[PDB]
């Protein structure tokens, strides 16, 4: 993604930011989080809106201790929403990005891979449709299905 | 070296010179007036 | 007996209900963050952006407190974003399953507004989200509703 | 490196924008208003930019 | 009842006819009727465009000739398939793309006649294959102003609509109108024939005889090399210079690629000498 992230096309940069976020998913590669920050400052609003949402997908399953900029991205989302001068298109998904980080009260996170290594069928469907959510606003609901909980179930008996 | 006080007085005076709308009524006039106005 | 237990454990529907129980009992959701986003409104994408964002925060929790607090703000959304907003409500209620379908009867178009066809289509879309990833007679019932549904407006989300 | 040179050409899209008129300020008034005479025309009251 | 970021698809024939007719009438601001197709609210495609005969009245609704429209439509019915006109297409030379009160009066009549009533504003400012000065505008009702003018069900299309944004002159008269995105209609064989007629035809593609070559080449090769001999002195200066503080040294004189291409292509004439012929 890093070479693709810097390109003439607004679409290729926006796509690279979206791509980097989805492959890493909940996990953060550190290099990936660092790459996202310049994408946020990119002049095109279309690239900027993608960067804010992509950072949020990485931000779920993360806390300030684990990643230094987790609070800074949260402050950034509030700042862009607060600033009228910031483009309405640019802010677009920053409020949605706060929802992505706070999804299920932060309890749930996006994971496409089982511990066994089996691919999660809901996770892949939700993320792929979520990229088409920019093409279609209601496809955001498809992302909701792919929100695996970090909780553990421990029952001695089923009932 | 009392010159510094005198120089400060001159700089302060320049700063003082440098430091020398209605909710609806003014905004309506602002809309009525063009961004460029030509005097004739 | 053992046969009934083995079918139930394989189905895993009870585990989904337990996950819903975990979410409803424990949610680290801050209303103030939603209010801070709510105060700054472009009055266009913001209404849609906020409703989806709250839906992610309350997904499966069924805690639509933000929707309860604002009625005029919810009314501001146009008929289309409102269709998306009813579907977002389904994401919030996506955990009760059959119980959620009974809850959706309160949000049903005859119960709410007959005039808003997009709200009716959004309600059908919300019903699908609640039972999504599950095969059931309710899915067949949704198919029966689709047969009686309007060809375009209801089937936009139905 | 190739991206930088092409980006410079993308920057050259700026050359397309029309040049602003050059005028002399007769005097200034408050509320972001200045009296400026256009070089071949007449006095124009103008709104000052934020910069 | 809700507007969207609808896409107007311009067929190549409609665009080519509009610019050619516009160029002919650029001094007199010629106007014409756009034979578009209202396939659905989201997508509108102008399959064809026809030019109204020059009218003294102007781009006004009165200028449009009802008799001409009916007879032209009958000819379209007999040959191929006619389509209901989406709206009026016309050229404003002074202000690339702009909207006027006179324009709205005609636009209102077209809006009453149909629905989309798209209006196009092509102009003399142009580029060989990169200007697209033409822009499409649709008026917004004062009654509709209380309602949101254009509710968007799709974010990406609004972002594509956002890329053109607004023009400063258009911004001055933007109120009471909304810009509508225009895209080229799908071109396939049509693209292919112009594509075949570009390098082969628009550019030099004799092909049978596509391949001066040995007459003035010696002068050009000596002249460029002479420029290099003077130019290379600047690189000689950079290497000798300590350059502790970075300074421009007029390097990248290059011309090496230009010499390489010229000498090699002329040397490739050996293929003509012993292979293409005997
Ligand atoms: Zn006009």
């Amino acid at each position: 993604v890093s070479l693709l992230s810097e390109s003439y096309n607004p679409h290729v940069r926006y796509g690279a930011a979206m791509a980097l976020g989805i492959c890493c998913a909940g996990t953060g590669n550190k290099e990936a989080i660092n790459l996202l920050e310049p994408m946020t400052n990119d002049p095109v609003n279309y690239v900027r809106q993608g960067a804010l949402i992509a950072s949020a997908l990485i931000m779920i399953q993360q806390t300030e201790i684990t990643c230094p900029k987790v609070n800074q991205f949260r402050q950034l989302y509030s700042k862009v929403i607060n600033d009228k001068h910031d483009d309405v298109m640019a802010k677009f998904g920053a409020i949605l990005a706060q929802g992505i980080l706070d999804a299920g009260g932060h309890n749930v996170t996006i994971s496409l891979q089982s511990r066994t290594g089996h691919t999660h069928m809901p996770s892949v469907v939700g993320v792929l449709v979520f990229t088409q959510f920019w093409f279609w606003f209601p496809l955001s609901h498809f992302l909701s299905l792919a929100y695996t909980p970090t909780c553990v179930i421990g029952l001695n008996k089923d009932l | 070296l009392e010159r510094i006080k005198d120089y400060l007085l001159m700089e302060e005076e320049f700063i003082r010179n440098q430091e020398q709308k209605q909710e609806e009524e003014r905004s309506k006039v602002d809309d009525l007036r063009g961004t460029p106005m030509s005097v004739g | 007996d053992q046969t009934l237990k083995m079918i139930k454990i394989l189905s895993g529907e009870m585990a989904i209900e337990l996950h819903l129980q975990f979410l409803i009992r424990n949610n680290n959701t801050d209303l103030m963050i939603l209010k801070n986003t709510k105060d700054a409104v472009r009055n266009s994408v913001c209404h849609t952006a906020t409703v989806i964002a709250n839906s992610f925060m309350h997904c499966g929790t069924t805690s639509d407190q933000f929707l309860r607090d604002n009625l005029e703000w919810l009314a501001r959304a146009t008929n289309w974003a409102k269709f998306t907003a009813t579907a977002s409500l389904g994401v919030i209620h996506k955990g009760h399953e059959k119980e959620a379908l009974q809850l959706m009867a309160t949000y049903l178009p005859k119960d709410t507004s007959p005039g808003s066809a997009y709200q009716e289509g959004g309600g059908l879309y919300a019903l699908g989200l609640i039972h999504a990833n599950h095969g059931g007679d309710i899915i067949d019932y949704l198919l029966n509703q689709l047969k009686n549904a309007s060809n375009d407006i209801v089937r936009h989300g139905g | 490196l190739n991206a930088k040179v092409r980006l410079l050409r993308e920057e050259l899209q700026l050359l397309q924008e029309q040049g602003s008129y050059v005028g002399e300020v007769v005097r200034a008034m408050d509320k972001k208003k200045v009296l400026v005479k256009v070089h071949p025309e007449g006095k124009f009251v103008v709104d000052v930019d934020k910069n | 009842a809700v507007d969207t970021a609808e896409q107007v698809y311009i067929s190549s024939l409609a665009l080519l006819k509009m610019l050619k007719h516009g160029r002919a009438g650029v001094p007199m601001e010629v106007m014409g009727l756009m034979l578009g197709e209202f396939v659905d609210d989201y997508t509108v495609r102008v399959i064809d465009v026809f030019a109204m005969p020059q009218s003294g009245t102007g781009v006004s609704v009165e200028a449009v000739d009802p008799v001409f429209q009916a007879k032209m439509l009958d000819m379209l019915k007999q040959t191929g398939r006619p389509e209901m006109v989406v709206g009026w297409y016309h050229s404003h030379p002074g202000f690339g793309c702009w909207l006027s009160g006179v324009d709205i009066n005609t636009q209102q009549s077209f809006e009453a006649l149909s629905e989309r009533a798209v209006a196009v504003v092509v102009d003399p400012i142009q580029s060989v294959k990169g200007k697209v000065v033409i822009d499409a505008f649709r008026l917004i009702n004062a009654n509709m102003m209380v309602l949101g003018h254009e509710p968007r069900q799709t974010t990406s299309n609004l972002g594509h609509l956002n890329k053109p944004s607004i023009q400063a002159l258009i911004h001055g008269l933007n109120r009471h109108y909304y810009s509508i995105t225009i895209n080229y209609r799908k071109n396939e064989l049509e693209q292919k024939m112009l594509l075949n007629l570009h390098k082969k035809s628009w550019m030099e593609g004799l092909t049978l005889q596509d391949y001066v070559v040995k007459e003035m080449l010696e002068l050009a090769k000596n002249y460029n090399k002479a420029v290099e001999e003077e130019d290379k002195m600047t690189p000689e200066q950079l290497a000798i210079k300590n350059v502790g503080k970075q300074d421009p040294k007029r390097h990248l004189e290059e011309h090496v690629d230009v010499l390489m291409t010229s000498n090699i292509v002329q040397c490739l004439a050996a293929m003509l000498d012993t292979v293409v012929f005997k």
